[PDB]
RNA sequence: AACGAGACUCUGGCAUGCUAACUAGUUACGCGACCCCCGAGCGGUCGGCGUCCCCCAACUUCUUAGAGGGACAAGUGGCGUUCAGCCACCCGAGAUUGAGCAAUAACAGGUCUGUGAUGCCCUUAGAUGUCGGGGCUGCACGCGCGCUACACUGACUGGCUCAGCGUGUGCCUACCCUACGCCGGCAGGCGCGGGUAACCCGUUGAACCCCAUUCGUGAUGGGGAUCGGGGAUUGCAAUUAUU
């Protein structure tokens, strides 16, 4: 019997997919380990779901997460807020509804952006001026 | 005997080109024809921005034109007559519709 | 901000008032269908004004009458 | 701790915030303890959204300043995070006390408005006594360590240390006990 | 283990030095008088460049086949500052990944490809796996 | 060519065509009232459509106007001998085409009237035929060695939002006199024909309407009668 | 009563609901194969990596683009002549995205060097309607918009790892974007293919950023002006240096 669910996370044009399927532990992203992503001054922020659930709930699951697109930093959190929107919607298909509403909550406690995106986008120049708001210098005399 | 035909479709307005299109693949089902439905390609945009004025006086300001090409594809199993019949009838607006003989 | 509704929604909704007083409720998604069914808003935006103003409406109506 | 985040390495209890004024406005512990500073933190939407900003990401933020520094915040964290371990070899205290005690000991409590070179004095707000304190201490650093064979890092912590140990040697207390003599006689 | 499982950068330094450990991998005459690309401004600090050049073209290919002179001279470029002028993206040197690729091929490491390009043969892919290893057995990781 | 031109090319290159048969036919039929091309290739031919107010005169005697326009369109734009088929037709309600009546006043002031009689008429005619309102602007030298502007506005006219890009007509015309170029400038709103093509449909955004219905009675008793 | 404001159009944010896709994918295993034990084990079975190859597999989560939905100051508490409305909060993808369009009246504003728009004046064969050469770039100086810097929050040398909006073979007009093999330190050359394009360049291996070396407060390895000598390409032609 076939047991999985498959979900996405977004930060400024970086999707993040991340599949969840029955299995032993094994957080793995784009086949390489959770602890060798590139920019290792940010390794603790793709660590605080897990590092905030316990090692036993990651236990039953194997966890494969794909990313493409925006920068070193926009896919540190689509990776974060994928594996967690993915626990959490595994956690409550295939589980108790109590269980699912638990660490819903412990997650969405200690920060948001771990289940629910932010719409931030970049804006549009104009012109007249090098960016959006700036205008180039203005000469009287 | 039955051969792999592809129409396509291609138009700057939506309602016609979706009107055209649902038509045809109506007209199509209708006769077991095992149509393929239609596959969205993206839309292009051609963009020109070009100064307001002549003659190069007063505040810097700017027109920005743009023209979008919309296109679809439809794929069917039949013979080629039958597909010459139904791809025929019923062009309303100023939307292409090119068929080719063998795409699979 | 704004938020200050505007003659033309304000004077539709107090048309759609006075003729079908009895089909109008006190929330809000059941007037907007009722207003989306009886008349013809050429927009979506507009519908939900007028809908929405009608509800202000009707919770006043329930006490004393206003007068318009 | 499976429930409390220090930093990595440096416990956010047992640290004491000996002013009634300036708490309610210092975020260090009990929800606002956080592995790293840096969230995406949509903190400046709102009036009073940015004194529930974790202090350490309110550093992090003011330290990359002049110029050829705007963006570089991967560059402006390993800075905080090479301070604190030298501030504990040098001290052997916290290094979270020690940035909540120069943030208390550099924020002016007088200061004076231009009136009407007439000038009549005020007192601060708590929350432009955080902001004042935060854009004195990064200064100090920035100013110590610009021509110097010293790095950004060693007087960062030299600012901090010289501050939570009020001594008159740090630009940060030089500056607030200019503006409470000048607001002093402008009184 | 495998080649995605270790760090990269101590991966790239331990087959160097396998690379320059056999003798073979017969390297150019001019290694002491050459630029590397068009936007440096010297030689190479580490001497022995080379192999450390041939080991990351080694584990690039492990990582993408097909690549070919025309995309290692696009992964070895970067920016060149035009003096007084702003500064512009810039190709490696096609002569350089040519004469490595060259090099390799004289390792049986790597095949010239079905569709034109540049592949690993499976020798090849046995001698990254076992450094691989021999990394993350090292390190204890 | 062996591939043909893109499609980016091909309707740039469509628009063009357009455009300059457009202008051709506009610089030759206005003494004749022309109001528009309507190109619709079809099968087996290209067939273009000329709307126009006197269609006698666009085909002449026996047609030999309308040939010649076939022969030159053919000529100039490279068809093939046989493919380009021409049509003349007439348009109904011209009172409410502005490019006619500007070109209608152009020859009308050619020929000598009062400026202010002139623009009264067509006014009239325009809001006569059945239009929520019009605009008629000349400018230049009238009555004088300094120019100036002469603006005859009548009934409804919006000049803001997105409803203009239907719902109004304008036509923009020259005319040459002994002392220099006047400018003619026509604006038409068009009456929201329901379903017809006199004006167009999609009424006015901020013209929210209600019906009325009837039949209800409130003398009841619960009487449930059968069938 | 009319115009302008608003309404309106495009755009950004949300749908595990609908429509449906080898010119987009996912998963599955049919697979088959490579590789390493990296796990129990043996190395096999189970697994682990794959932009390695297939499916007339199942599907639309990611991609595409159409139709609908959804936000209304609607809910709750204060302040309001209890009216129009304002502040705060719950729920939420969101409680104040960004642009386009825009009135009456006017200015001796700019444009006759955009026009086969144009009045009058001038010239019209010793032309004010064509070819060769020079100029528009000349340098005591005054001014405007800008590029690069004044370094250690740095420069250099290696390693690692992420985009989005676009454009692409030309009718008169003759030129497009490039893969991959070879040759050359480099700019560049030769040879063979793909693309009129979600099909090929392209999974657009971008830079800053990240990780390690050398430098050490010295106008220094910061900065890159000015100038000498040599080599290529475009072109009919490079000197007053085209690049
Ligand atoms: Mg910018
Ligand atoms: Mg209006
Ligand atoms: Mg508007
Ligand atoms: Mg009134
Ligand atoms: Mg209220
Ligand atoms: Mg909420
Ligand atoms: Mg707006
Ligand atoms: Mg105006
Ligand atoms: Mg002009
Ligand atoms: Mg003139
Ligand atoms: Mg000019
Ligand atoms: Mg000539
Ligand atoms: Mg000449
Ligand atoms: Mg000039
Ligand atoms: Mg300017
Ligand atoms: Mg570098």
């Amino acid at each position: 019997p076939l047991q999985s669910v498959q979900v996405f996370g977004r930060k400024k044009t970086a999707t993040a997919v991340a599949h969840c399927k029955r299995g032993n532990g094994l957080i793995k992203v784009n086949g390489r380990p959770l602890e060798m992503i590139e920019p290792r001054t940010l390794q603790y922020k793709l660590l605080e779901p897990v590092l905030l659930l316990g090692k036993e709930r990651f236990a039953g699951v194997d966890i494969r997460v794909r990313v493409k697109g925006g920068g070193h930093v926009a896919q540190i959190y689509a990776i974060r807020q994928s594996i967690s929107k993915a626990l959490v919607a595994y956690y409550q298909k295939y589980v108790d509804e109590a269980s699912k509403k638990e660490i819903k909550d412990i997650l969405i406690q200690y920060d948001r952006t771990l289940l629910v995106a932010d719409p931030r986008r970049c804006e549009s120049k104009k012109f007249g001026g090098p960016g959006a708001r700036a205008r180039y210098q203005k000469s009287y005399r | 005997a039955i051969h792999r035909i592809r129409i396509t479709l291609t138009s700057r307005n939506v309602k016609s080109l979706e009107k055209v299109c649902a038509d045809l693949i109506r007209g199509a089902k209708e006769k077991n024809l095992k149509v393929k439905g239609p596959v969205r390609m993206p839309t292009k945009t051609l963009r020109i921005t070009t100064r307001k004025t002549p003659c190069g006086e007063g505040s810097k300001t700017w027109d920005r034109f743009q023209m979008r090409i919309h296109k679809r594809l439809i794929d069917l199993h039949s013979p080629s007559e039958i597909v010459k019949q139904i791809t025929s009838i019923s062009i309303e607006p100023g939307v292409e519709v090119e068929v080719t003989i063998a795409d699979a | 901000m704004g938020r200050v509704r505007t003659k033309t929604v304000k004077k539709a909704a107090r048309v759609i008032i006075e003729k079908y007083y009895t089909r109008l409720g006190n929330d809000f998604h059941t007037n907007k269908r009722v207003c989306e069914e009886i008349a013809i808003i050429p927009s979506k935006k507009l519908r939900n004004k007028i809908a929405g103003y009608v509800t202000h409406l009707m919770k006043r109506i329930q006490r004393g009458p206003v007068r318009g | 701790t499976p429930d409390i985040k220090l930093f990595g390495k440096w416990s956010t209890d047992d640290v004491q915030i000996n002013d009634i004024s300036l708490q309610d406005y210092i975020a260090v512990k009990e929800k606002y303890a956080k592995y790293l500073p840096h969230s995406a933190g949509r903190y400046a939407a709102k009036r009073f959204r940015k004194a529930q900003c974790p202090i350490v990401e309110r550093l992090t933020n003011s330290m990359m300043m002049h110029g050829r520094n705007n963006g570089k915040k991967l560059m402006t964290v390993r800075i905080v995070k090479h301070a604190f371990e030298i501030i504990h070899l040098l001290t052997g205290e916290n290094p979270l006390q020690v940035l909540v005690n120069a943030i208390i000991n550099s924020g002016p409590r007088e200061d004076s408005t231009r009136i009407g070179v007439r000038r009549q004095a005020v007192d601060v707000s708590p929350l432009r006594r955080v902001n004042q304190a935060i854009w004195l201490l990064c200064t100090g650093a920035r100013e110590a360590a610009f021509r110097n064979i010293k790095t950004i890092a060693e007087c960062l912590a030299d600012e901090l240390i010289n501050a939570a140990k009020g001594s008159s040697n740090s630009y940060a207390i030089k500056k607030k006990d200019e503006l409470e003599r000048v607001a002093k006689s402008n009184r | 283990v495998t080649v995605k499982d270790v760090n990269q950068q101590e991966f790239v330094r331990a087959l160097a030095a396998f690379l320059k450990k056999s003798g073979k991998l017969k390297v150019p005459e001019w290694v002491d008088t050459v630029k590397l690309a068009k936007h440096k401004e010297l030689a190479p600090y580490d001497e022995n460049w080379f192999y450390t050049r041939a080991a990351s073209t080694a584990r690039h290919l492990y990582l993408r086949g097909g690549a070919g002179v025309g995309s290692m001279t696009k992964i070895y470029g970067g920016r060149q500052r035009n003096g007084v002028m702003p500064s512009h993206f810039s190709r490696g040197s096609k002569s350089v990944a040519r004469r490595v690729l060259q090099a390799l091929e004289g390792l049986k490491m790597v095949e010239k490809d079905q569709d034109w390009g540049r592949k690993l043969t499976p020798q090849g892919q046995r001698d990254l796996d076992r450094i691989a290893g021999q990394v993350a057995a090292a390190k204890k990781k | 060519m062996a591939v043909q031109i893109s499609k980016k090319r091909k309707f740039v290159a469509d628009g063009i065509f357009k455009a300059e048969l457009n202008e051709f036919l506009t610089r030759e039929l206005a003494e004749d009232g022309y109001s528009g091309v309507e190109v619709r290739v079809t099968p087996t031919r290209t067939e273009i459509i000329i709307l126009a107010t006197r269609t006698q005169n666009v085909l002449g005697e026996k047609g030999r106007r309308i040939r010649e326009l076939t022969a030159v369109v053919q000529k100039r734009f490279g068809f093939p001998e046989g493919s380009v088929e021409l049509y003349a037709e007439k348009v109904a309600t011209r009172g409410l085409c502005a490019i006619a009546q500007a070109e209608s006043l152009r020859y009308k002031l050619l020929g000598g009237l009062a400026v202010r009689r002139a623009c009264y008429g067509v006014l009239r005619f325009i809001m006569e035929s059945g239009a929520k309102g019009c605009e008629v602007v000349v400018s230049g030298k009238l009555r004088g060695q300094r120019a100036k502007s002469m603006k005859f506005v009548d009934g409804l006219m919006i000049h803001s939002g997105d409803p203009v890009n239907y719902y109004v007509d304008t036509a923009v015309r020259h005319v040459l006199l002994r002392q220099g170029v006047l400018g003619i400038k026509v604006k038409i709103m068009l009456p929201w024909d329901p379903s017809g093509k006199i004006g167009p449909k999609k009424p006015l955004p901020d013209h929210v309407s209600i019906v009325e219905p009837k039949d209800e009675i409130l003398p009841t008793t619960p009487i449930s009668e059968q069938k």
